[PDB]
């Protein structure tokens, strides 16, 4: 199948930082990548799709950068309601499959 | 030159049971019905046979047969294998540059030629074609005057012939043989197998041996087995042929019988007692590639008909599928037309490659006779062959289908698409003939190697890509898919054309996806198929069918190298 | 469009999970798929399967005869059935909603929790 | 019965320039060199030759040849024409079914039989298989009297006989030829062209009639042709066959020559004066078929390798297709997969299709012989050798391919899909069949046609809606895409598998499309085909290939109807 | 290619009314069916997509029903802002046509 | 998103025809495609071609050879060439946008009048 890849499995960040965070594939996606926001005892949340749109209910601060294997999301500017997990999902082939996910911190 | 054989016994089952004998200068026949040994002494004589099953002492002058035999010595095939679309003179002229020392000038081997075709008296056909199907050529009477000639060049002592009459007509045989006869005068031995002659020609033979079901029933003169049969409890009518007299007691008008009656008549005394007196490569690699070569390419302009109609036909076709496909629009079709073209143009390439199982099986016989004759070497005649025939008429097409095709449906307008478009076309020729020569090298029948042609053909256009999506197979069958020689060049072929394209008019999808099944890129298109998009996802296919080709015609090689010559 | 899982939240080992999906504000057979995600403890998420809106199913290759999913039109539920369960299968159960058009898991539903004990 | 020819000139250019003589009861031989009017005059005594080129005139009795001639009189072929795959009871069985008459019993018709094999000796023998390429059968000695008692049969007063020693051995040649005098003892007129006989046959000719180019070197008793020789200014030795030495002076050891001096000699006199002295359907059609029919289906079953090997071929493909396209999903791949497993299945039938062409190609001289010789007519021969070997042999293998594939790849589940699935492949096979019939139909080489057939093909394919879209061809030729009978079958399959399904998961495409560019219905990828949606879009297709079928299968009647007999 | 013909070249209503227009195909169009409204004046301006859809800016009297080669536009209790010219057009096929058009009217 | 025609209002038979199209508030090279339309007196609405945002160009077969659509984006125009014109094809010329995802020409010009007479 197709596996994705979060290399930060943690991150240590402050308000008002710039973080990223990167996904890479073992295949060719072709923007078909996800990015959902877990808080503790929720369930996820969709928070951009097409690896560069944005859904509606969430601020502009979040963006999504990438191509081929390599994809990216960057929160500039965070605030403390932005502390959770974030997992990266490929929507190509029929077998789903998640990141590990990276989880924030706060310094 | 004498030649004496005793004690002979081959074994296969045995096919000759005790054979004693000497054949002097001049014309000595073996008769006999077909079953009997009658070719097979000739063969054994003539070192064409495997020495494993022989028994017996064959001798020349005293010295056993030499290394050196079969080329100072001549053997005349029963059917033609002199090429019906050289010359006379360049079938000799062939001959010469193979058969003679390298020391000797042109002039010297032009010389030898004359000589020769003097002799046989060919100088007012020397400069015509000898004749095939679609060329007019020279009667089949002097067909066998020049195939003797090829052997003459060389000039031996001994000369072996296997049924030089069977085939032609009465006046024709009896010329050829009076034709031997005065060669046999000037002090050559001629020894030869005949099928049920005619008197006027047993009037010329000057030693007879007469074989039945491996058992020699006579050995003699060939003027006294007449007086044998006579006195040994037989009668010949008037007007009746001794050689149909002979075969008329071999049927019935026993064997054994015949044998033991030999065996104590003074005839097998007397050859006993003679037997008992007297016991008791050539030329260079490049030389040889380059006459290989030349003849073959003459061989291939000589016969213009099956080399045009080729173009022809890749011409016609070539024009009909521009004008089908003419005109490619970036529209919902244009993915289905690239992609139905691409595959046409790679399977037909594959399946007209079909016809390089011809071009080791119709000369099959003459390559083993010029083989064992110490003509060249298999490296040589292999390598010639390839380079004479299979690569122009393989390059060819590719080049033409890409120059008509590639700009009447519009395909990517770049120098280096086109170039990658034809030499991968020419690598996939190149790769099915390698396949077909590797299945088909050492038969001797078109029909077996032309269907497993086909039936792997087909398979392998299964596992190209467009039928069926190889990333949907079960793993335990997928591994299959490298196998095909058509998954390589239809893949390279789709990545080399589908790269930059769009096919959504109206939507830039190259940024973004609107919608999740739509298929608007050709990037979208390729990964889907499951290639890669990467430059070496390109030139990977490439590799995977030169070596191929190299395993395919290190195969083949080693099915002619190891194939039976005896 | 709104989700609601139901089911045990104790099993035996081997012997079966079934949980139910009841989806309120949207007709199941109208247009979506409906699928099921499990997230493991040590947080990891796998999605497992899914029913379209044409009773077609498709299963995660890792579950292999394991699982089954079903649904119910007259009241609008859709079930998974595990089978064969073993103590590593015991996470956290979410049923989800797939457009298609847009291709992302829009709708979630609260989770349930599945302990595999003895 | 005494069979006179007077004058006969036959013209095609002339072969015969002027021939006159008289055969009574017993052994007649017509000899000389190839070239001469050795066959010819058979022929044309044998009224097996066009009488537009016939001067002269040919009498028994008194009578001239009445049209019920050939029905009457035996005529026995060089080569062989029995069916090796039956048994020496069987051909004669099926000889006498037709050759004699219907008031006749059944018994009779055995009683009949059995008189002709004891008095050829064919007892032991009788029920043994005469032999093809895969059974092993009896000698070449037997097959001949095979063939002679098959004309036997009707009991007739002439027997016409075509070098019936030429590829026999000697000992089997004297057999057959004493069986022959022995024969026409009994008051049977046989005449007979040899090929270079033997003295112990010619001791056994009652008359001789020699031909070269065309002239009449002489006609009369074959004993005193020696003496005429002699006389003539000729001289023969002493072991020289007399049969020999009649083609050696022919040779040359002058054509007007010879003739001026038969023309002048006694024996033209006699001859002229001898001829100056006297002239100065059997059945029913059902029958016919029926006969027909159980003889092409024993040799169907009796060659259980060419038709065994296609039954086995299916059921691997089959099983083969089945396990590379497992589980059909309906997802983005479902599309590709379906129209690529249906185009294989159709272009699979229509090449497979191709064996057809040895339908009436291998048999073409045995149907010519048994129409010349009043055995039925066309009509009953074509409907029942369609009716044994095509029908069932193309029905099965379409069964097989459905019952296999349609459940492991998951097709539509119901019962009247699977039932168009195997008509429509029914109808395509039969189609293709028929065409290559009207291709193939008089013609005698299998080579031509079948390269014909596999272009034609080729073509269709290209024609059949995968490789290129339909809609996007332009006028002037699109047109030609209803000369393609893949089109139909593909079509047809497509049309049948596609119309309720659902490609996009997720997704209600059925109801509005979402985006305009995502072919999410079967629906759409049909109509985006050119495809119509109504029942008649389907049934149109199966029409459109029956009247192919009634069309091919008129054509092939017409070739063989106007089809040259003689 | 293919021809949409409008039957109804002309009508005559009140208001209130109910109204239908009809639009009938010489091929399958799949609903990739349109209709325009058209005052004198006035360039044309898009009412329905998708033979259902309707278009932001327009009231929820227009309907849009139909199938295959049968498309319809229903308005039902039309008011004096909805006289004008309405045309059907076809988006499946390159050389997209119009429909002759209808004009109504007011008694 | 905003187009505004312009050109000249007579023409002379059998010269040519030339209009320009000015898009203000998107760029011709992003997304979209880019239509020239016709309406006759006697209303009937004809389709004549487009210029897709890649420079490909697609036109109506009616329109054999007449036509050409070009492109300017430096200042993000499109024109319309009409060639060998007839006094038959005098009408009013829009110029319109078409999305593609939808399908539907979604933005409209004003419109210009074109009188062909002598
Ligand atoms: C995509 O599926 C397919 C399936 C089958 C085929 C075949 C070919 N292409 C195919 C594509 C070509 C023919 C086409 C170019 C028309 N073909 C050959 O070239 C050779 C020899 C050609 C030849 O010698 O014909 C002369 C007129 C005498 C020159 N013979 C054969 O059996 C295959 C059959
Ligand atoms: C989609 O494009 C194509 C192009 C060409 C072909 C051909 C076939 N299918 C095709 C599909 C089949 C072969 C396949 C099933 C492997 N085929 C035949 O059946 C007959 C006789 C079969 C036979 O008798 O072979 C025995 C082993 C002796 C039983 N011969 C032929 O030339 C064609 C060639
Ligand atoms: C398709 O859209 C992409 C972006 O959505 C266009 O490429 C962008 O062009 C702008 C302006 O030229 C640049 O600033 C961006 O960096 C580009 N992004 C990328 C990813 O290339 C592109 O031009 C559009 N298609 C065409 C044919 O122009
Ligand atoms: C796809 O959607 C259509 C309608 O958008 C569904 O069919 C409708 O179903 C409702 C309720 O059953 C009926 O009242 C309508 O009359 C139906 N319309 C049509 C055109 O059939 C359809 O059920 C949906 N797909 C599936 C698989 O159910
Ligand atoms: C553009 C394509 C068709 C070019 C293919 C090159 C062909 C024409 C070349 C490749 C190798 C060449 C051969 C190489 C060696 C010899 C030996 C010489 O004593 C006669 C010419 C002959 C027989 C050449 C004939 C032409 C040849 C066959
Ligand atoms: C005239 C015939 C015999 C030549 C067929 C082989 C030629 C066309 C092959 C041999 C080497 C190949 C080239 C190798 C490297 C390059 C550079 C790259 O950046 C683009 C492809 C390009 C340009 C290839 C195009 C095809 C090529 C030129
Ligand atoms: C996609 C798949 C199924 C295509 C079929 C591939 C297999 C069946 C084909 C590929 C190339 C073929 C081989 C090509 C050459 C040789 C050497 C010869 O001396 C015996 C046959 C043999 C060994 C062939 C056997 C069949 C073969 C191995
Ligand atoms: C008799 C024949 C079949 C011998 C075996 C030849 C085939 C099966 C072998 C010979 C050379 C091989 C290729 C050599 C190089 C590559 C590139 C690599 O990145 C993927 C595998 C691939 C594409 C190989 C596939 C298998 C291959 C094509
Ligand atoms: C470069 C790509 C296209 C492959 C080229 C393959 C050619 C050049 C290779 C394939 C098989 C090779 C042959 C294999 C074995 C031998 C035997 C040796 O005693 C002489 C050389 C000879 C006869 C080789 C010559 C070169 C050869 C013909
Ligand atoms: C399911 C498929 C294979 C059935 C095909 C039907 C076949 C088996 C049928 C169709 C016509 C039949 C033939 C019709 C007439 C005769 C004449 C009779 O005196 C012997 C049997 C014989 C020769 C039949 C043999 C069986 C036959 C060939
Ligand atoms: C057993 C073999 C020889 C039979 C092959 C021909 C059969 C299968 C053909 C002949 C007539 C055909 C049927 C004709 C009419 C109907 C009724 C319709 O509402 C569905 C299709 C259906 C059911 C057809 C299915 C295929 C059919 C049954
Ligand atoms: C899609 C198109 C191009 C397929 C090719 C169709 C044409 C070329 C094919 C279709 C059927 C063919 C015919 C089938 C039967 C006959 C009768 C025969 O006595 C002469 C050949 C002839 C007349 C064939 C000529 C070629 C032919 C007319
Ligand atoms: C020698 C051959 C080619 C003679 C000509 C036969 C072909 C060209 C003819 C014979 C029967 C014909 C078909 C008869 C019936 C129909 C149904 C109609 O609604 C469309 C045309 C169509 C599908 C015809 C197409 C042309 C056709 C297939
Ligand atoms: C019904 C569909 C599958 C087509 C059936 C075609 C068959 C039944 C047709 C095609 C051509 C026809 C033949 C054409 C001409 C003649 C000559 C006539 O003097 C006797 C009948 C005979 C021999 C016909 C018998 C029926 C026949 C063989």
């Amino acid at each position: 199948d197709i596996v994705l890849t979060q290399s930060p499995s943690s991150f240590s960040v402050s308000l008002g930082d710039r973080v990223t965070i990167s996904c890479k594939a073992s295949g060719y996606i072709l923007n078909r990548l996800a990015w959902y926001q877990q808080k503790p005892g929720n369930a996820p949340r969709l928070l951009i799709s097409g690896a560069t749109s944005l859904e509606t209910g969430f601020p502009s601060r979040f963006s999504g950068t990438g191509s081929g294997k390599d994809y990216t999301l960057s929160i500039s500017s965070l605030q403390t309601e932005d502390v959770g997990t974030y997992y990266c999902q490929q929507y190509w082939s029929t077998p789903w499959t998640f990141g590990g996910g990276t989880k924030l911190e706060i310094r | 030159a004498v030649l004496s054989f005793h004690n002979i016994c081959y074994r296969v089952k045995e096919i000759l049971s005790n054979i004693n004998g000497i054949m002097k200068p001049g014309l000595n026949a073996i008769l006999g019905p077909t079953g009997g040994g009658k070719s097979s002494l000739l063969d054994v004589l003539a070192a064409r046979k495997d020495p494993s099953g022989l028994s017996g002492d064959v001798l020349i002058n005293g010295a056993p047969r030499p290394a050196n035999f079969k080329c100072n010595s001549g053997y005349v095939v029963q059917d033609d294998v002199v090429m019906g679309t050289l010359t006379v003179r360049e079938n000799l002229q062939f001959s010469a540059a193979l058969r003679l020392a390298t020391t000797m000038t042109n002039h010297e081997k032009n010389e030898r030629i004359n000589r020769v075709i003097q002799e046989l008296g060919l100088d007012k056909v020397a400069d015509s074609k000898v004749g095939t199907q679609f060329i007019r050529g020279v009667s089949g009477g002097e067909r066998k005057r020049t195939s003797i000639g090829m052997e003459l060049i060389t000039d031996p002592s001994i000369l072996f012939l296997d049924e030089p009459t069977t085939g032609l007509d009465s006046s024709t045989a009896n010329a050829v043989l009076l034709l031997l006869k005065r060669m046999s005068k000037q002090g050559r031995t001629i020894i030869f197998s005949i099928h049920q002659p005619r008197y006027s020609i047993f009037k010329l033979f000057d030693s007879l041996t007469l074989l039945a079901s491996g058992r020699l029933m006579f050995h003699g003169p060939a003027q006294e087995a007449l007086g044998y049969f006579e006195s040994a409890g037989y009668h010949c009518e008037a007007y009746n042929n001794p050689a149909d007299f002979f075969l008329d007691i071999i049927n019935g008008d026993l064997i054994e019988k015949l044998a033991e009656i030999y065996v104590n008549s003074s005839f097998y005394k007397e050859t006993k007692a003679e037997l008992h007196q007297l016991s008791g490569y050539t030329t260079s690699f490049c030389h040889q590639l380059r006459w290989v070569s030349k003849r073959s390419f003459k061989n291939l302009l000589g016969n213009p008909q099956a080399s045009i109609a080729q173009i022809i036909v890749t011409v016609v076709l070539g024009l009909v599928i521009g004008a089908i496909y003419f005109g490619l629009k970036n529209d919902s079709t244009g993915i289905q037309n690239r992609a139905g073209v691409l595959f046409f143009l790679t399977t037909n390439q594959c399946f007209s490659s079909v016809s390089a199982v011809e071009l080791f099986v119709v000369e099959k016989k003459l390559f083993i006779h010029e083989y064992i004759s110490g003509y060249y070497r298999v490296s040589s005649y292999f390598l010639g062959k390839l380079l004479s025939d299979l690569l122009p008429m393989r390059m060819l097409p590719s080049i033409i289908f890409t120059c008509i095709v590639y700009f009447m449906l519009g395909l990517k307008p770049k120098a280096d698409a086109f170039f990658v478009m034809m030499f991968t076309l020419m690598m996939v020729a190149y790769s099915a003939s390698s396949m077909a020569l590797a299945i088909a090298a050492g038969q001797s029948v078109v029909s077996v190697a032309t269907l497993l042609m086909t039936i792997c053909f087909v398979f392998m256009m299964i596992f190209s890509g467009l039928l069926v999506n190889l990333t949907t197979i079960a793993s335990w069958l997928s591994w299959l898919q490298y196998f095909s020689i058509p998954r390589y060049g239809f893949t390279a072929l789709q990545h080399n054309e589908f790269l930059g394209q769009n096919f959504c008019p109206g939507l830039n999808a190259t940024g973004n996806n609107p919608c999740n099944y739509a298929t608007c890129t050709g990037e979208e298109y390729l990964v889907k198929q499951g290639i890669d998009l990467s430059p070496w996802g390109l030139w990977k296919n490439h590799v995977a069918l030169a070596c191929m080709i190299v395993i395919f015609l290190t195969i083949a090689y080693l099915k002619l190298l190891f194939l039976k010559k005896y | 469009v709104q989700l609601q899982e139901s089911g045990p939240g104790l099993v035996k080992p081997s012997q079966s999970l079934s949980l139910t999906c009841t989806v309120t504000g949207f007709s199941i057979t109208s247009d979506y798929a409906w699928n099921w995600i499990r997230q493991f403890p040590g947080k990891k998420l796998e999605w497992m399967g899914y029913i379209n809106f044409d009773g077609g199913t498709t299963y995660n290759p890792s579950l292999r005869g394991r699982i089954s999913i079903t649904r119910d039109t007259s009241k609008n539920q859709f079930f998974l059935q595990l089978r064969s369960v073993t103590p590593e299968d015991t996470a956290t159960y979410y049923c989800a909603t797939f457009y298609g058009a847009k291709g992302t898991l829009d709708y979630w539903g609260q989770g349930t929790s599945v302990t595999v004990s003895s």
